[PDB]
């Protein structure tokens, strides 16, 4: 029956929260990176869950520490740190599995056509 | 995106 904090005990740390997108998502991320900003939104990246560390450019994702710098041109935090390592668990919490398969199978992210005229 | 990695190459 071991099963502790990970799935029994109360409040691990004590109080403390383990972040969130809802929570520190636009405002949040936007203010870890900076001004700077690739062809894509830094809110997005926020959706992902990726966190600057403090500097632009160079952010890692929560939980699969994903350390991505020098973004493309053309592409999105989802399809990143996903395609990347198609394994990141704060990702499933976020869209699950039917989101991870949007980018690995099609075109994720990019939006503003509705119906891609 | 490059992977970060580094660490000593
Ligand atoms: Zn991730």
């Amino acid at each position: 029956m071991s099963d502790a904090v990970s799935s029994d005990r109360n409040f691990p740390n004590s109080t403390n929260l383990p972040r969130n997108p809802s929570m520190a998502d636009y405002e949040a991320r936007i203010f870890t990176f900076g001004t700077w900003i690739y062809s894509v939104n830094k809110e997005q990246l926020a959706r992902a869950g990726f966190y600057a560390l403090g500097e632009g450019d160079k952010v890692k994702c929560f939980h699969c520490g994903g350390g991505l710098t020098d973004w493309k041109p053309s592409e999105d935090p989802w399809e990143q740190h996903a395609k990347w390592y198609p394994g990141c668990k704060y990702l499933l919490e976020q869209k699950g599995q039917e989101y991870i398969n949007n980018i690995h199978l099609t075109h994720s992210l990019e939006e503003c056509l509705v119906r891609t005229t | 995106a490059v992977p970060i990695a580094q660490k000593s190459e």
